[PDB]
DNA sequence: AACGGCGCCCGAACAGGGACTG
DNA sequence: CAGTCCCTGTTCGGGCGCCG
């Protein structure tokens, strides 16, 4: 006979055709034994845990760690076998609240529900599926087995149930206090209002008593009444916010697991620290698949790490969101596919920062990557503030106009303005739209053998110029690129090039300025040196123009 | 007082589990206000996380409409109940709708809210309203009645819709009425005044039983087709003929009678691209023969109702957008071109969105299906902006392609 | 040694189309 | 025509950060 709590239960079923968990216990140290027998005894008197008998043919081990630098302990469990057989839940946690999205509030209070999962009941017909024994001695007393009447920690349905139950309890209070903002993340409650300090504490206690009607306690241990508030890993001040102090390790010998933790902290620090790069550091995590393997720092990876430490020396901070002012986002190019940005409303009062350094595609240009960075910032801004910021981009209006009107794919950037901060983003060469009168016409082609990997590449021109170059260890695609490269090398400033390679033409028409292929980069270098280049395509094996002539030489 | 029609998923398929995407502030506030009214009216109910199913939701405004409309992306749930609204309770497609002079589209989705939904199927209509900056967890609802945007809604309501439209059809036997999704397609050969008058009579016929006041007018008899055309120049260069032979060779995949023998003979040698080449007597003959084949229809091209429709779109530049609708490759059922749509010369995504909506509307009128689109755009670009310009109560399937134009096939 | 959420940078596995070979 | 290859794309799961 256990009392039913005021919180409504969540009907939890299991996947059909499967039973409950039947896993043997794990032998642990005697320190964990004297740290769990007292918990099951206290939770039994409080109704959070009931005792069972032989009519419950289930079992589950119960390993446990401590709490982070605190006196108490955290009783954990191993429901990994129960989670495989428990029904799937739809998570209602859709993201993480960011302090840059918080608005200005005169009074701020951060609550913390003590015993979060232990204050929400479990489904009545589901309590039988949570069985676990507690041996008082490591190898003497068999120990009486108990069950769970609340939400156990470690079950995959516990977070979703608590977050949904907490919302239903706060709904009547929010309807009675519309002007009060309550950021609800797990059990921590961020309460803000523009009321006076005295009237704010009154509504806080009204909320504390409202939650107490459902057995939710908000003790004064983790009750925050004055800044700076530690909320979501940040330091909230009345007019600014900053990230809690980030410590970067400084080891004399760097391994693989050390760099993974280093880049992770730099990604977390790049939300308010402008100019953080992780290109050369993450480059060391390629190929090597041994977390305990020492890796020497590259000269480029050492200078990158040195510049990130100097940025973290000067303390930085972000401001809060003001809906009455516009949202501005400014992007800068850091080179080598690295982009950094700042989102603000007033000049030099950053809400947050960030970076975009993803390299997608074997061949690309700065205009494509700037477009991708704009999309990343747009979606991130809709999550945090629910609107798109006005962009300030280091690309000329005329440059952008040339790219998007001439590209074959649909592409677009939202309302933006040009900002003159080098290095400016531009297109490094422009293919002609019509053939060039007076320029030599190069008919290029390349063929390779699938078996021997041998091939040839060359050209013939209208002036009688001709070349055939034998190639070893190549493909048909590489020889077609090589044929175009030869024509660019051996021509003047203006040249017409006729190819039958859809592969090569598609790469070059997209005006790439960078590539994972040394050959494409060499082709790009030649295209920049030229004054006029016209690429034309013809179908192969049709006796068309000089393409039939050069096809005989290379094949 | 109405027995719920039992609905079951296709055998071997689970319900939709699609994550909600971020919504703008104005869309969230609109959905909160709409869902609060629907919850007060019993149309929807709040649910918990024990429902593992979820469908994305957002909001749109129709053309020249200032009123927000709730739109659920039931694309995943629809193809998981395909044997219901196509096999069990299907709607016949009238072949005369495309022949009518004027076709008006009427939103009748609100009528579905009066018919309850099967209790065992309500869990598959779950959707989640997000919050800005994740201030609060997701607010989950599920439908208690026939939801808008679900293909099972017009199928179950078809019996109710037929009895409502039965007196009007007897009064006007020459009017063709087709129902697709939340819409009603009404076509007639009457004059513009007589047509709109009969449309208003049909509106009053539905009133005696929040977007019924709107009427989007179509004219399928004015819908044009874009054939493959060849350039006509006074003088021809080596480059002009190389492009012409390249276009005719690709066109041979559609018309097997196109020849390029006499034209390729003009390019004998290794000539400069700008060298003018006069067309021979046989070249004029072969080029004139190829221009007539492009006017002749393609052999063995007809609609198969069992096959899906595919739509390809090409960005031609300067507000020009060509498209082709087919079921088998090179067997185009329709080819067309759009020009000077909204967003022309400034916004590719709005134009592409407009083009997709126009092509889908034509496909509903002509065949009664929505095609799967091959969109000439990056996935991340389309998924960032497309909802900002969507003005339709349905959503077609789409995929993303990247095909550089080796030869301008549909627009010189 | 647990659960859930989001972000990054990583690699392996898989899909898809031009082009050559039997 | 099949069956490969070459090349490029997406998907996914895990590494790390962070929250609870
Ligand atoms: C930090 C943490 C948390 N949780 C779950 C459990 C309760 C809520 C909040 O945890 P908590 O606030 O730190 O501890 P709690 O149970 O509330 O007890 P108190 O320390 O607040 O009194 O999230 C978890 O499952 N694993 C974790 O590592
Ligand atoms: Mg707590
Ligand atoms: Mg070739």
């Amino acid at each position: 006979m256990v009392p039913i709590s005021p919180i409504e239960t969540v009907p939890v079923k299991l996947k059909p055709g499967m039973d409950g968990p039947k896993v043997k216990q794990w032998p642990l140290t005697e320190e964990k034994i004297k740290a769990l027998v007292e918990i099951c005894t206290e939770m039994e008197k409080e109704g959070k845990i009931s005792k069972i008998g032989p009519e419950n043919p289930y079992n589950t081990p119960v390993f446990a760690c401590k709490k982070k630098d605190s006196t108490k302990w955290r009783k954990l469990v191993d429901f990994r076998e129960l989670n495989k057989r428990t029904q799937d839940f739809w998570e209602v946690q859709l993201g993480i609240p960011h302090p840059a999205g918080l608005k200005k509030k005169k009074s701020v209070t951060v609550l913390d529900v003590g015993d979060a999962y232990f204050s929400v009941p479990l489904d009545e017909d589901f309590r039988k599926y949570t069985a676990f024994t507690i041996p008082s001695i490591n190898n003497e007393t068999p120990g009486i087995r108990y069950q769970y009447n609340v939400l156990p920690q470690g079950w995959k349905g516990s977070p979703a149930i608590f977050q949904s139950s907490m919302t239903k309890i706060l709904e009547p209070f929010k309807k009675q206090n519309p002007d009060i903002v309550i950021y609800q993340y797990m059990d921590d409650l961020y309460v803000g209002s523009d009321l006076e300090i005295g009237q704010h504490r009154t509504k806080i206690e009204e909320l504390r008593q409202h939650l107490l009607r459902w057995g939710l306690t908000t003790p004064d241990k983790k009750h925050q009444k004055e800044p700076p508030f530690l909320w979501m890993g940040y330091e909230l001040h009345p007019d600014k916010w900053t990230v809690q102090p980030i410590v970067l390790p400084e080891k004399d010998s760097w391994t693989v697991n050390d760099i993974q933790k280093l880049v992770g902290k730099l990604n977390w620090a790049s939300q308010i620290y402008p100019g953080i790069k992780v290109r050369q550091l993450s480059k060391l995590l390629r190929g090597t698949k041994a977390l305990t393997e020492v890796i020497p720092l590259t000269e480029e990876a050492e200078l990158e790490l040195a510049e990130n430490r100097e940025i973290l020396k000067e303390p930085v901070h972000g401001v809060y969101y003001d809906p009455s002012k516009d949202l501005i986002a400014e992007i800068q190019k850091q080179g080598q596919g690295q982009w950094t940005y700042q989102i603000y409303q007033e000049p030099f009062k950053n809400l947050k920062t960030g970076k975009y350094a993803r390299m997608r595609g074997a061949h690309t240009n700065d205009v494509k990557q700037l477009t991708e960075a704009v999309q990343k910032i747009t979606t991130e801004s809709i999550v945090i503030w629910g609107k798109t910021p006005k962009f300030k981009l280091p690309i000329q209006k005329e440059t952008w106009e040339t790219w998007w009107t001439e590209y074959w794919q649909a592409t677009w950037i939202p309302e933006w303005e040009f900002v003159n901060t080098p290095p400016l983003v531009k297109l490094w060469y422009q293919l002609e739209k019509e053939p060039i009168v007076g320029a030599e016409t190069f008919y290029v082609d390349g063929a390779a053998n699938r078996e021997t990997k041998l091939g040839k590449a060359g050209y013939v021109t209208n002036k009688g110029r001709q070349k055939v170059v034998p190639l070893t260890n190549t493909t048909n695609q590489k020889t077609e690129l090589q044929a175009i490269y030869l024509a660019l090398q051996d021509s003047g400033l203006e040249v017409n090039i006729v190819t039958d390679s859809q592969y090569a033409l598609g790469i070059i028409q997209a005006q790439p300025d960078k590539s994972e292929s040394e050959l494409v980069n060499q082709i790009i270098e030649q295209l920049i040196k030229k004054e006029k280049v016209y690429l034309a395509w013809v179908p192969a094996h049709k006796g068309i123009g000089g393409n039939e002539q050069v096809d005989k030489l290379v094949s | 007082p109405i027995e719920t029609v039992p609905v079951k998923l296709k055998p071997g398929m689970d319900g939709p589990k699609v994550k909600q995407w971020p919504l703008t502030e104005e869309k969230i506030k609109a959905l909160v206000e709409i869902c609060t009214e629907m919850e007060k009216e019993g149309k929807i109910s709040k649910i918990g996380p024990e429902n593992p199913y979820n469908t994305p939701v957002f909001a749109i405004k129709k053309k020249d409409s200032t009123k927000w409309r709730k739109l659920v992306d039931f694309r995943e749930l629809n193809k998981r109940t395909q044997d219901f609204w196509e096999v069990q309770l299907g709607i016949p497609h009238p072949a005369g709708l495309k022949k009518k002079k004027s076709v008006t589209v009427l939103d009748v989705g609100d009528a579905y809210f009066s018919v309850p939904l099967d209790e065992d199927f309500r869990k598959y209509t779950a959707f989640t309203i997000p919050s800005i900056n994740n201030e609060t967890p997701g607010i989950r609802y599920q439908y208690n009645v026939l939801p808008q945007g679900w293909k099972g809604s017009p199928a179950i309501f078809q019996s109710s819709m037929t009895k409502i439209l039965e007196p009007f059809k007897k009064q006007n036997p020459d009017i063709v009425i087709y129902q697709y999704m939340d819409d009603l397609y009404v076509g007639s050969d009457l004059e513009i005044g007589q047509h709109r008058t009969k449309i208003e009579e049909l509106r009053q016929h539905l009133l005696r039983w929040p977007f019924l006041w709107m009427g989007y007018e179509l004219h399928p008899d004015k819908w044009t087709v874009q054939p493959i055309v060849l350039p006509e120049k006074d003088s021809w260069t080596v480059n002009d003929i190389q492009k012409l032979v390249g276009k005719l060779n690709w066109a041979s995949q559609i018309y097997p009678g196109i020849k390029v023998r006499q034209l390729s003979k003009l390019l004998r040698g290794t000539k400069a691209l700008t060298e003018v080449i006069p067309l021979t007597e046989e070249a004029e003959l072969e080029l004139a023969e190829n221009r007539e084949i492009l006017k002749e229809p393609v052999h063995g091209v007809y609609y198969d109702p069992s096959k899906d429709l595919i739509a390809e779109i090409q960005k031609q530049g300067q507000g020009q957008w060509t498209y082709q609708i087919y079921q088998e490759p090179f067997k185009n059922l329709k080819t067309g071109k759009y020009a000077r749509m909204r967003g022309a010369h400034t916004n590719d995504v709005k134009q592409l969105t407009e083009a997709v909506q126009k092509i889908t509307t034509e496909s509903i009128v002509i065949w009664g299906k929505t095609p799967k689109f091959k969109l000439p755009i990056q996935k991340e670009t389309w998924e960032t902006w497309w909802t900002e310009y969507w003005q339709a109560t349905w959503i077609p399937e789409w995929e993303f392609v990247n095909t550089p134009p080796l030869v301008k096939l549909w627009y010189q």
